[PDB]
């Protein structure tokens, strides 16, 4: 029953640097190595170094020697890392796993949850949301296919339901994109061209972070 | 021709993180004059029960003791039980009752938690201060413990209640020294008294002192001290 | 530096059938390889040590093996909880290095995109610029590519694109491109084609519109 | 024929809980040889003072004392007074000056809270670095102790200032050791400095470690080897 | 004709508070028999680097050491230092590679922050359970310590990365034994082991343990007992 | 200046367990047993075992063994008692007193105030109040007498006052009763026969746990 | 099982008489048994130990004496503060056993009382059921006995009685009887009758009322 | 970075008794001498005693050996001076300075900020403010002067501002002086004789302890 | 008991200058002596020990001197920042004792004191009692005494007086006689002059007026 808590989601402007955290339980934390792994998009697994909380071990890949630095608070049970001098391209997923003891070494058997840094230098920002109405062309014969397109926001996330999740089934939305320091997205919808336009299927988008709610209905023409 | 068991605890070894460490300083053991296969690495991962039945593989036997508070186990205790040769058989606390025979008799019980209450008997079946009916007039002689060696006047017979859920008692007889083991701690200034008996204290060569930095470093001077090792053992 | 090499990249394959990812190290780990998997949003998951050995929990059609430079993993009767990425690492000592990975993905039938092009918004051309989206929506073999046209004349300096990984439902994936620009690049231009090259369609599906 | 007589602290017998537990232990006596009246148990309430006027009731006295960090009292003052032999007289710091002889002539001040302030005289009744007048120029040897041994520089008076409201300080003569005792100590590895002196460290039979468990235990095993105990108080 | 030299921590004096407390010392010295400029008052600021380097002044050195646990030195560390004749030479970790000669070479490493990694060198400079390019396959032998005194399996050459910002390491050779200095420690009833042996452990007179209780008391003390103290550096 | 003082009143449902406590201050609390004795309100005093804080001895009447289990925090100064499987017949108070010293054993010398418990499936509810109004029966010469009725109601307890306090003497409020798992309870009260009716002698009831505030003037006829 | 016998399970005097309580173990209790007093509404005190000792603070017209299976408590000039409850205790050792108790109650002239009967209210009419109340207050001698018969009949079965301690002004108890039934079962018959056994009384003294 | 943080200011009334605190930073808190000076308006600087904290030596200067008692908490890095009986001659500002180490005994070389006690039998106060308007006097030629009187009030401290800020320069204000238990204090401004009476020159005074805002305008006359 | 006396108490000088405080002990302090600066409304500073030794932070133009009974502190080229008050303590051992202090002010060219006279407000006549109030605004030497003549009279028991701090702008300071008295006993007299003695007038500067 043993189990590593990561601290929470963070995100920094570059320059800056964070402090990531990780919490024993279920082990004698003085007797077992912590991990630090780094997880880009696509980049598979890094290494980053490990730390004996303790007796202070502490082993860096070389790659990170200057990024990278940990600490480990035995009254607290948990281990920290933190990244000095943040870029754009420090954004990623980071773990902490715990390196099994003397019969295996360097094999990592309880992993994290994963915390998640994002650097930015963006500011807030409010999603102006377009309806998405087909082309006035030729009916459609059985399906017909309507979209909402969230814009240029900072930072993530946001929730998109079409009809307040009334209509969820037959729905496609789209992971946010970041162009330009803004992140963008897009939600596909298909019903029978029955329902459309003699109903009013609506884009519900909420940005928690500059806490704008806001519907539209995709109009047709 | 001679050989050389090293027995350490997993802490020692998880802290060292290196699959060649066996190895290397297996080679710094031919400096020190120990032929290529010459020497044992044993891992004890629990002290209290190694201490107990340490099955000795080779000629000579240096175990690495760190003393650690975060447990509760007496360094005496476990020391008393690797420096000497003990013998013990089981013991029925539910059918049977007991009684130690000479100052080498004792009771060995050990485990999660260690809870012993005890009922002196006279020469009848009649409890002395208590009654052999409810253990709520015992005399408790350990309170949880994770190793708990029991000493009672001997030659008198004792209804035994022990938590046998989370331990176990045995009834031990202590025959003498062992002389292919030595004992070297880590940590820990502390004097160590293994005699039951409080007049005597008995400080041997094959019992000593190392001060604690790191396991690398405590392996660097077992190694770069073992004819000095070797030879308080031999002596 | 020692340097892991998986293959393939990319593996598909349905239930009960039986896969081999495999593992191939630059230098020599002796028999310290490890096999991990990571589920669509999670956390990875230790399922085999020292080549061949496997921690508790894991199951039993799981199957290591090799040694040096050569090593490989077997899952054999896999069911749909065994997809996912797989990932491998040495063990032999710092600095460790983890393979690329291996994505597992759920077979099935072909399937062609239905894709819908959508023109710019009212409320969009009010603020200054114009931006087109085309949907090509539930198609299976995950490869696709998409030409914007904007005119007859191939354009992507403008564009970005978003794709949806694998559904519970179908197993079909989903794309989402969009081509924007200025408000009045858009207006000096008539014909905006959204074209799509897939393994379905012999020849590129499009879907157009003229202003 | 022969008396043996146990002390030991209220904490002691409070947990062993039984009425009867003095008539117990000598049954188990007789096991060992004291016959039915021949064997006496004495309680001390409060260590300290005890340690200072102990007045040893029979021919062997073993008296048990329980290392306790919660009291802030030295084991080595306390075993320096029960293991030998004082002899106090009363100190009146208000009216009178004073100087200690010999290596063996102390000022033993226990109480409350005892504050000790020195002020060294030269052959005139004047400071030497202090006002005989001002307190706040003397020099604090004692800062709020339950037990103190102070030893001044041989042969030289000083104007003393005590806080007599909870100290109580007097003159004592320590003419040599006491064979009728015996201290076994409980807990603590703890070694005893019982000398004034920097220089020397005596360690002797009459100064036995027991490690504690509970206090059950702790009699049976005294019980169980009062013969080796009594042996290294008649050796 | 004879001198006395008195090393003490600033923090001993701080505690005095008077501008006068070398010369009312001084005068009292006079009782214990040593002229008006016999003795002398030297005030050791940082205890690690005097244990080092002590310019021993006077014919008698006698040197007041407190255990501090608040700054994690070890005493038997500080004491093989003082106790002992060391003579050492600087160590250039960047450019070249070191093995210690004999039971006497150890390498005294001491600062802010001081973390030693080790790497062994086979005959041909090339590591053994290590990559002489990559210190994170070093073996760590000393994690941020305030004074260190390293041990490696003699005569073999190791590649060192010490933390030369925050540490210096210097490579030491242990000459025998100084006569003309004691340590006397206050506080911590704590044994010390002087050797880098795991198996021996020497105990000698100019080795003394004073109990605290004030700064005051501890000086009255090794004056009325200067002589004693004297008479065991001579002895 | 010894005390023990046990924690707040508490109210299980069947088959939960509960934990009492007892703060110890005023001696060393290392040094002295703590005891516990039931007591039911037909059932005089019921010991059941008792513990010393620090070295950990423990002692249960062989009638307990299966319900309670003490324990003792020496940081806290507090030992604690918990009944396992609640019967309707754990209901009592519990006290927790402190064994004398070596001097006179198993003598308890310091009481806790004592801590309360009721084992009862039962829910909360509001206590309908009638107002009890003398028979129609020919006027009685000196004094009359009037009463209030609170009935079944959970859980304890409840106020009862005749004008709010004005009148007081001369009034007999009576023990609440349980009635199958609900508490019942009634008061009279005698005023000459000058007063009533001639003014408005009214029941004033207030249940502080469904909140319910009632006021009812005896009615007379 | 020691077992402590307490007499009398109650006492009645006034200020200045000297009364006797009385323990008698089942064993030999040597002479560990303690006495404690406990207060209307309050915790035990010890009052007396080893039979004959008595703590500091209590006063000393409390006398404890006796030895091995017979022991006895003896308040002397007892004062408005010596009534409540008393339980001893012996202390030779677990498991400790109380005894029953002794209820020292405060004596007084004779008192008769003064019942009132009281039919449902409208209200509770209105709910479903009736309930008949009766009081019978401000009485001496505690005993006091009550029937319930409805139209002549003895009734038992929906009967629930409350009674209360002596009272700090008067010295007189008081009691509750609540008869309840079916507004059904209530309506079917006509006479209730709420009857009451004292001392006092020569003969059940009674109340009564006809629908 | 050594430093001294004493507690805040207080005020109490004759006969209780007081607890300044003053809280190291910087140093080894145990190894140096805390010192306590007082200073009352027209008496220059009082030494009261020192402590040393730890081994817990003391001195008290003969002149307040029954008023002042040093104490220390280690733990907390905060020395206690405590007055007892306080007089109304025991108001004024008390220090705590680190007495330097070994080399120069007695030189106080680290400052408190400084602790400010008032002992009066007083009781909060408005402070009726009276507008001081120049005598009818011929006019004065250049500049003219007005005046506010804010009289008898309790306690310390209180705003006047003229003008809210807008007339800032060009203002006197003096130092509130104790008559009989309440302070009194005035303010005088001095502008040309152009803006005044064809201005609305205003006191603005603000007592935070009876929250008493008010504004009075000096009318001429 | 040691005597610090510090001379003078007061000094006055310009930015450049060359002052000399003095301290004289009244024993023998062998050269345990100190200099503190205290600047207005802060804390003191250390400045100087062991007679001539300074601190580390501590400028070079203050210099301390002397030994035994005399001993002198000499601020060389005083800039704006050395103003303020400066004491003497010796550090010989306790009880220690500080000086009297000695007070250095900013020079500068006389001023005299422009003087406004108030009498008491409307709404002060309608509490009950009357305060005539009279300002006497930057003048320069220090000192300035005032007197209050109630009608020809000379008053002083009911005065209470303020004075300001040398001013950062000017260097000028400025004082508050405030005369109380009953409402009676202000109406039954007529003049009320406030008048004022210093350096800068040849004789007293008054102000006043008649109801
Ligand atoms: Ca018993
Ligand atoms: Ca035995
Ligand atoms: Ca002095
Ligand atoms: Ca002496
Ligand atoms: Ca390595
Ligand atoms: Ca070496």
């Amino acid at each position: 029953q043993v189990q590593l808590q990561q601290s929470g989601a963070e995100l920094m402007k570059p320059g800056a640097l964070v402090k990531i955290s990780c919490k024993a339980t279920g082990y004698t934390f003085s007797s077992y190595w912590i991990e630090w792994v780094k997880q880009r998009p696509g980049h598979g697994l890094e290494w980053i170094g490990e730390i004996l909380p303790g007796s202070g071990s502490i082993n860096y890949n070389e790659k990170f020697k200057g990024k990278a630095t940990f600490t480990a608070d035995t009254s607290s049970n948990t281990a920290y890392m933190q990244l000095n001098s943040l870029t754009s391209e420090d954004s990623a997923v980071y773990y902490c796993a715990r390196n099994h003891g003397s019969p295996d070494f360097h094999v990592m058997d309880y992993w994290g949850q994963g915390t998640s840094i994002t650097v930015s230098s963006a500011k807030t920002t409010a999603p102006p949301v377009y309806p998405l109405a087909p082309g006035s062309a030729a009916q459609t014969n059985s399906m017909v296919t309507l979209g909402c397109l969230v814009k240029g926001y900072f930072p993530e996330p946001v929730t998109v339901t079409w009809n307040s999740g009334s209509l969820s089934s037959g729905v496609h939305t789209f992971p946010a994109v970041l162009q330009s320091d803004l992140y963008t997205l897009s939600s596909s919808v298909t019903v029978p061209s029955s329902p459309r336009p003699s109903e009013t299927v609506t884009c519900n988008v909420a940005h928690p972070a500059s806490s704008t709610k806001v519907d539209k209905k995709i109009v047709p023409r | 021709t001679s050989t050389l068991c090293l027995y350490y605890p997993t802490e020692a070894a998880t802290e060292i993180n290196d699959n060649s460490w066996k190895d290397t300083l297996s080679q710094l053991f031919l400096t020190k004059g120990w032929p290529t296969g010459s020497v044992y690495f044993k891992e004890y991962t629990d002290i209290a029960s190694f201490s107990v039945d340490p099955q000795l593989y080779c000629d000579y036997n240096v175990v690495l003791m760190k003393y650690d508070a975060t447990l509760q186990l007496d360094m005496s205790e476990l020391a008393d039980l690797i420096l000497n040769e003990w013998l013990c058989n089981p013991m029925d606390i539910t059918l049977y009752y007991y009684q130690q025979t000479d100052e080498a008799n004792k009771w060995i019980s050990m485990g999660s938690s260690c809870t012993i209450k005890v009922c002196p008997l006279n020469t009848q079946t009649l409890g002395i201060g208590c009654l052999t009916t409810d253990t709520a007039t015992f005399e408790e002689v350990a309170t949880a413990e994770k190793l708990v060696i029991t000493d009672v006047v001997d030659g008198v017979n004792h209804k035994l209640d022990v938590t046998t859920a989370t331990c176990t008692i045995r009834n031990c007889k202590k025959l003498g020294p062992r002389e292919n083991v030595a004992v070297i701690q880590v940590g820990g200034s502390d004097v160590l008294d293994i005699t039951a008996d409080p007049t005597t204290a008995p400080q041997t060569e094959r019992m000593m002192r190392i001060n604690w930095k790191k396991w690398w470093q405590v392996f660097y001077t077992v190694v770069d001290y073992v004819n000095q090792i070797i030879q308080a053992m031999s002596k | 530096d020692i340097q892991m090499t998986q293959s393939p990249a990319s593996l598909s394959a349905s239930v009960g059938e039986t896969v081999t990812i495999t593992c191939r190290p630059s230098e020599n780990i002796y028999s310290y390889l490890a096999w991990y998997q990571q589920k669509q949003g999670k956390s990875p998951q230790l399922l085999v040590y020292k080549a061949k050995t496997l921690p508790e929990g894991v199951p039993s059609r799981f199957s290591g093996s090799g040694s040096g430079t050569h090593f490989s993993l077997k899952i054999s009767s896999v069911q749909p909880e065994d997809f996912g990425t797989y990932y491998c690492q040495h063990h032999n000592g710092p600095p460790l290095t983890f393979g690329a990975g291996t994505k597992l993905e759920l077979k099935r039938a072909d399937a062609a995109p239905t894709v819908s092009i959508f023109p710019p918004s009212s409320k969009q051309l009010t603020s200054g610029g114009a931006s087109v989206v085309c949907f090509l929506n539930n198609f299976y073999p995950k490869d696709i590519n998409v030409k914007w046209k904007i005119d007859g004349s191939e354009r992507q300096n403008g564009v970005l694109n978003s794709w949806t990984d694998q559904d519970s439902k179908d197993s079909t994936y989903s794309m989402s491109s969009t081509l924007t620009l200025t408000k009045d690049e858009y207006e000096r231009h008539n014909s905006y084609t959204c074209e799509a090259t897939h393994k379905t369609s012999t020849s590129p599906i499009v879907k157009s519109f003229n202003r």
